[PDB]
């Protein structure tokens, strides 16, 4: 029988708040009488500084001449093209031929002097990859703030599955019986784990015999949480890569070589193929199976052949 | 067998993409890129299960560095150059300045989540924080009161000449630095607090008595505020805390309805089927005939379920009188025949190998009955300890004097003291099916009776009603009633096994349709063992 | 106006983007080779490779222009927001040391690759002559194939987690909190 | 058998509140100490109050500017104090409150005073509930932890003992201590926590250290709702193997109610008996141990389990009856010294625990002013009136 009416007191009301007691009852007589909020130079958030007559806002570090909040300049602050629009070279000394005067003054750098010109008449910004660099790699894409994201990163979860996902579900299946994770909607069969050939759905009368399983983000291969050493599921961050795929970077010690894969090339003339030799190719991997950044048409027979050839070379050692 | 090792691996892999990826791994090993350690690690998930293939591969290849885990990557030496003056040589040689961890690298720029809590747990944390702020202010105030009381005691034996000049540094002659700063800043205004604490710092014994009196009356009012908040706080927490401790039982009212259905149990037994088949195909050709076995160590449990059943018989209104009579008689006769019980020995007062081949409805009926038996089994197996613990519930005498015990369920007789817990929960289930128990009180009594362990009995009336509805299909459906009648014909309590169940098998298989599911429920007389072996579509193929 | 880049340098630029934005790895200015000696070696090798019909004058013009141009674009379209702090530290150091920091003395060729990649956007943003554009794009192609022929000694894949020199260093937690935070 | 136990309490350590709606709460330590005093445990125990730490004494692990920031921080001037905060990640996840410097000072002082009492030999078991912060890095504050006092305690122990072992049994494991002792061979860190999108996100089975600290970092990830029996099965054999192989000279145990059944951001289902029997098992070895308290986002259960921890360290069995104290109303309706375990699912399968145990054994088979430093002096503080 909670009573928040009379038993809630007057001096101290509902907590995480205050009341008029600290202001009205505080007499002491002992002394006896235009701007933007997006930072359009790196497309991120943080501490912002803005100009009076310019709607663009910048970061403290995203300025050609870096500055810190502890020693910020006093008075009005102006951006680079602000210094070249409301100030010199656009209000007095009107731009008639000073662009050619740049060439005539700085010792015939005309093949670069116009770029030397618009360097100063350009707002500083963080590096952004050009659109023609983006299109030749279809597996990569630009994120929300402008970060790298290939197919290795998982799509961020919407808030419906994240906050308002009921109480029985929770963030992970680590609680309650969830038999829907053991059955795929594609065919209605049972997800058989790769290591142990068991679905391990268990029973409702004995929930403890149920073993958690997860599908793969690349090949949709089921995998138990107890076979591969792993505590819980993988919901945010990079996509859950099952321990059966080619690693992006491997390490062999002879200092060392990384071999950070060869990315992925979109389907056009740069993606060029040539099958001519199967034996002793020394093509350092990066292959595809069939029934520059060249990728030879490698088959099963050649792979098993050169594997046998190499382990016959290496066993004499 | 080096020729057929690759074909054997291809047969074991199954999926084309996984075979191609294993091919890529083997080629990466073959091009002087992948070492023996990484290959064996990959094979540990690839061909770890096949012990014969793994041993052959290890013998044929010829097997007899740092871990560098995903987190704690190496920092450059430039960041190491930092003063850290309080450092000596051994403390240099133990601590590393070039390894740092930061959680966004673990989250991969995606953040982290908290464990989802029920609304009762959320309001428990809420009432905890309201209880925190109150007494935290109160006892910071008692510390300030004792500090100014020591100050006043030092004043009381001292004269006016050095009363005028009593200059002190911050701290008021104590080991603390800013707690009084917090207290007199919270009590007074933001701008006024700094000036009044300045006056207290440089001129004591003139502002100190009046601030002592003000803080003392602040203390007294905060104390009685806590006192009358305490009662409502406790009465709210008495019903909030036990429900907060229930996590699976809170959603049990819906999860039990969701998961005690026909299709869920069908998937549940077919999973055990397919695991047995492919595991033995990996291991050994003959297949076992036992899966999902139940044990029946107690005989009175069936009588308790009968009490629940005929309590539900006289309560419902959606069925007719002879329908209710026939359903109750059939429900009693099912154990009177199948479990070889000659007659129910509780049918007086104080009551309110052999093979079975059956369709899907009887399978669901028996599965619900085994589930209710298991619920009562984990009720009874801890009964001798829970009843003891309730019997010696040592109430605190202090709490007896000033009335903080939870007497919410004690007024209406829902308490469990002075009575066996199992008979009490049986009676509670009787009145629970009877529909005059106000369910939330029933799960609350179960929470404060068995220490939240009796979460499977929350929907005892629901599973009883589902049991009754499934048993209603044993007579109305012609195929199920015909199967029951030829079980009357089949059951004879005589040595007729191994030559009479086969004709039974083909007779039921011709009796039912192609889409109906087939079940072999084997019951054993000694030790009361049962076994249900799945034979779905294993007889109509040939 | 279109410019092509060989796929090796595009993959290097994509790896740089991953290292900075995703892997949180800044480049190492205290390295063996910087942009000034990149262009010095380019000029010397091309001059000693071919004959002397008068191309060395425009070669040296291109080299000096690219050096000064790198000096200006370092804080304009290069330097991801992570690396702005790392610029700030060494600029403050040069302010304390009373010496002037031109980027060609510490910065590697990856930022030169970034500038070459963003070159068509700046070319299209100017009213600048056609034959000059053609000769500039031809010098860009020549520099690009020269970087292709010296790609092993210049862009070698190394992990700073176990090696002293990897042309990249890992970002600390404090650095991340300042750079990507406030 | 019988062992003298050092308790390090201050009346000021519970007077700091991180803010409204905050999980971390130092106020639980005050009513915990009230529970020890009200239980009559002072007759077979000696208790001292540790002095607050200074700036340079706090510099033994953290950098100079971080300690200066922690000393000069104040919520009033937090508006322009924005560069450093982000550098040390303070005010975003760990808000700035009054008395943060003093709270860090008393926490560190208690930790190094317990370490010095272990080293000098006046006591066998050191208990410091005033400070158990373990998420603090060299120049980073996380998990509402600012000073990594456990590293300072381990350092003071290493000034006398050759080998020091740190044991973490609660969720949100201490990544700062493991980071500080990742490459050294004389310090071994073992932790028990949950992995899988948890707030630390650090500590793997492959995380066993690098360089000379290889195979010297043990991480045992768990799942939701681990009960007392499987926690015993995952604790006792691996702890026995750690004592048999590593042979530590001192044990730093992080005690707290974060791994209890009820918690705010916790995930485990440990009862009070399960949380206390592990400490009883590690105390049965007889080697000196150090006890810190820096976990537990609930309070009502945390005071009770800390009281039971102290009672078991005093080699007595406390009764279930709870005497009257000035915090008597916080406890549950039963008002017994009983942290009731919840009924949530035990998804921690035995097979996963066995695989983790086997690979952990596979990793562990290769093991086989500073003027005031040294500490070892404190105020007596014997006049405590907290009994009710
Ligand atoms: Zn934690």
């Amino acid at each position: 029988k909670k009573r928040p009416k009379r038993l809630s007191s007057q001096n101290v009301n509902y907590d995480l708040k205050r009341r008029k007691i600290i202001t009205s009852e505080g007499i002491e007589r002992s002394f006896k009488n235009e701007n933007e909020d997006f930072c359009s130079a790196c497309n991120q958030s943080g501490s912002f500084l803005c100009c009076d007559t310019c709607p663009k806002s910048f970061h403290f570090l995203c300025l050609d001449p870096p500055i810190d909040p502890n020693n910020l300049p006093k008075g009005d602050w102006h951006c680079n093209e602000c210094k070249f629009k409301i100030f010199i070279n656009n209000s007095m000394a009107t731009l008639k031929k000073i662009e050619s005067n740049f060439i005539k003054q700085n010792n015939n750098v005309k093949i670069f002097a116009k770029l030397l010109f618009n360097i100063d008449s350009h707002n500083p910004k963080q590096f952004q990859l050009p659109n023609y660099i983006k299109e030749t790699f279809p597996a990569v894409k630009t994120g929300s703030r402008g970060q790298y994201s290939d197919e290795n990163d998982k799509i961020p979860l919407t808030d419906r599955q994240l906050f308002n996902t009921s109480y029985g579900q929770s963030i992970t299946k680590l609680d309650s019986y969830n038999p829907d994770t053991h059955i795929d909607s594609n065919s209605g069969k049972f997800l058989i784990c790769y290591k142990c050939n068991q679905t391990r759905l268990g029973s409702w009368s004995h929930p403890e015999n149920s073993r958690l399983i997860m599908t793969c983000d690349y090949c949709q291969t089921p995998w138990h949480l107890d076979c591969v050493p792993r505590a819980s599921f993988k919901n945010l961050g990079s996509k859950w890569k099952c321990p059966l795929h080619s690693p992006t970077k491997v390490y062999k010690k002879i200092n060392y070589k990384v071999w950070k894969k060869q990315r992925l090339i979109n389907k056009k003339n740069q993606l060029y193929y040539e099958p001519l030799q199967k034996i002793g190719y020394q093509n350092n991997g990066n292959i595809q199976i069939i029934p520059d950044f060249k990728i030879t048409q490698i088959d099963e027979n050649s792979i098993k052949y050169d594997f046998f050839d190499k382990i016959y070379k290496s066993k004499m050692v | 067998e080096e020729v057929t090792f690759f074909e054997k691996a291809k047969r074991y892999i199954g999926n084309k993409h996984l075979y191609t990826e294993f091919l890529k791994i083997l080629n990466l090993y073959s091009q002087d890129i992948l070492d023996l350690d990484d290959l064996v690690e990959k094979v540990d998930f690839y061909l770890g299960s096949n012990k014969e293939l793994f041993t052959w591969f290890k013998n044929f290849v010829g097997y007899q560095c740092e871990a560098f885990g995903p987190s704690y990557k190496r920092l450059p030496k430039s960041d190491t150059f930092m003063p850290c003056s309080g450092r000596d040589d051994m403390c240099w040689e133990v601590l590393n300045d070039e390894w740092v961890g930061h959680p966004v690298w673990a989250s991969e720029d995606s953040g982290f989540i908290a464990h989802r809590k029920n609304q009762y747990e959320e309001t428990l944390f809420k009432i905890e924080e309201e209880r925190h702020e109150y007494d935290f202010y109160i006892e910071s105030n008692l510390r300030t009161i004792q500090c100014l009381e020591t100050i006043v005691n030092k004043i009381e034996n001292m004269t006016e000449n050095e009363k005028a000049n009593f200059k002190l540094p911050p701290g008021l002659g104590h080991t603390s630095m800013t707690i009084y700063k917090k207290v007199i800043r919270k009590v007074y205004d933001k701008e006024r607090g700094f000036e009044i604490i300045d006056a207290l710092h440089e001129h004591p014994a003139v502002t100190a008595p009046v601030v002592l009196k003000r803080l003392k009356q602040k203390d007294e009012e905060w104390r009685r505020a806590q006192r009358e908040w305490n009662k409502v706080w406790r009465e709210l927490e008495q019903k909030v805390f036990f429900k907060s401790l229930d996590h699976l039982g809170l959603t049990f009212k819906q999860a039990d309805k969701k998961l005690l259905t026909t299709k869920q149990l069908i998937s549940e037994i077919s999973s055990i089927k397919v695991d047995q088949t492919n595991k033995k195909i990996h291991w050994l050709t003959p297949k076992p005939k036992s899966q999902l076995d139940f044990d029946f160590p107690d005989k009175n449990i069936f009588y308790d379920i009968l009490c629940l059943a005929d309590t539900f018989i006289t309560h419902t209104t959606a069925y007719s009188n002879p329908d209710k009579e026939r359903l109750k008689d059939l429900l009693k006769y099912f154990i009177s025949l199948f479990f070889s019980i000659s007659f129910e020995k509780i049918e007086e007062s104080l009551y309110s190998i052999f093979n079975l081949f059956a369709n899907t409805n009887i399978y669901i009926f028996f599965r619900h009955w085994t589930t209710i038996y298991e619920r009562l089994l984990e009720i009874k197996q801890m009964n001798e300890r829970v009843t003891k613990e309730i019997n010696t519930r040592s109430t605190v005498t202090f709490a007896k004097d000033l009335d903080l015990l939870s007497s919410q369920l004690s007024e209406m007789g829902l308490d469990f003291v002075g009575e066996d817990a199992y008979k009490q929960v049986l009676r509670l289930s009787r009145r629970l099916i009877n529909g005059d128990l106000e369910h939330q009180w029933f799960e609350e009594s179960l929470r404060q009776a068995y220490n939240n362990k009796a979460f499977k009995l929350y929907t005892i009336d629901k599973v009883t009603q589902s049991l009754v509805k499934h048993a209603h299909t044993l007579m109305t459906d012609a195929k199920t009633a015909e199967i029951m009648a030829l079980f009357v014909k089949d059951r004879n309590a005589s040595t007729t096994s191994a030559k009479d169940q086969i004709i039974y098998r083909l007779q039921v298989r011709s009796h039912m349709s192609n889409t109906e599911n087939m079940f072999r429920i084997e019951f054993d007389k000694r030790t009361l063992h049962v076994s249900i072996q799945y034979i779905a579509l294993d007889d109509l193929t040939l | 106006i279109s410019l092509q880049i060989p796929i090796k340098l595009k993959s290097v630029l994509v790896d740089d983007w991953e290292y900075v934005t995703k892997d949180k790895k800044i480049c190492r200015l205290p390295a063996d080779v910087t942009v000034e000696m990149v262009l010095n070696k380019y000029e010397h090798e091309v001059s000693q490779e071919l004959e002397s019909p008068g191309s060395q004058s425009q070669l040296s013009e291109y080299c000096a222009g690219l050096k000064l141009y790198f000096d200006k674009c370092l804080g304009n379209m290069l330097l991801y927001r992570l690396e702005r702090l790392q610029y700030d530290e060494l600029l403050k150091k040069s302010s304390k040391d009373q010496k002037p920091l031109v980027p060609i003395r510490i910065y590697g060729a990856i930022h030169l690759l970034r500038l070459i990649s963003v070159l068509p956007e700046l070319i299209s943003s100017t009213t600048m002559d056609l034959q000059s554009c053609q000769l500039l794009i031809k010098q860009t192609e020549d520099f690009l194939v020269w970087l292709l022929m010296h790609v092993d000694e210049y862009f070698n894949d190394k992990d700073p987690n176990r090696s002293d020199d990897a042309l990249y260093v890992n970002t600390s937690s404090q650095y991340e909190g300042v750079a990507l935070g406030m | 058998d019988k062992r003298r136990v050092a308790y390090f309490y201050d009346a000021d350590v519970g007077n700091y509140a991180y803010g409204a709606g905050h999980p971390m709460k130092p106020h639980r330590i005050r009513m915990a100490h009230s529970l020890i005093m009200n239980y009559g445990l002072y007759k077979k125990m000696e208790i001292y109050r540790a002095k607050p730490a200074t700036k340079q004494e706090m510099c033994q692990f953290h950098t100079d500017e971080y300690i200066d920031f922690l000393s000069r921080v104040t919520p009033d001037n937090l508006e322009m104090f924005k560069r450093e905060s982000v550098k040390f990640n303070v005010g975003d996840d760990c808000p700035v409150f009054d008395g943060l410097y003093e709270y860090c000072s008393i926490s560190g002082g208690g930790s190094m005073e317990g370490a010095a009492r272990l080293n000098r030999g006046k006591c066998d078991v050191a208990v410091n509930y005033a400070g158990g912060l373990h998420h603090a890095k060299k120049s980073e504050a996380s998990g509402f932890c600012y000073l990594n006092d456990i590293v300072l305690g381990i350092i003071e122990l290493l000034r006398y003992h050759p080998r020091v072992l740190y044991i973490d049994i609660d969720v949100h494991h201490g990544d700062g201590v493991e980071e500080a002792f990742y490459t050294t061979d004389r310090v071994m860190t073992c932790s028990f926590h949950k992995y899988g999108e948890f707030f630390p996100g650090t500590g793997e089975l492959r995380d066993i250290g690098v360089g000379a600290g290889k195979n010297y970092a043990v991480n045992v990830p768990l799942r939701d709702g681990i009960d007392d029996a499987t926690y015993r099965s995952v604790f006792e054999p691996v702890i026995k193997k750690i004592m048999e192989w590593y042979q530590p000279s001192a044990v730093v145990l992080q005690c707290g109610g974060d791994s209890l059944s009820g918690d705010r951001l916790g995930c485990f289902n440990l009862s009070m008996e399960g949380h206390a029997n592990c400490v009883n098992y590690v105390k049965s070895f007889g080697i000196p141990m150090m006890v810190v308290g820096g976990g537990g986002y609930t309070m009502r259960n945390v005071a009770r389990t800390w009281c039971f921890e102290t009672g078991l360290l005093n080699n007595v069995v406390l009764d279930k009856d709870l005497p009257y104290n000035e915090y008597y109303e916080y406890y549950g309706p039963d008002y017994k010294l009983s942290v009731r375990p919840s009924n949530m699912f035990n998804v921690n399968t035995p097979e996963y625990l066995d695989k983790v145990m086997t690979n952990i054994f596979a990793n562990l088979e290769n093991t086989k002013v500073e003027e005031d430093s040294a500490e070892a002096k404190d105020t007596k503080g014997g006049s405590q009136y907290a009994r009710d």
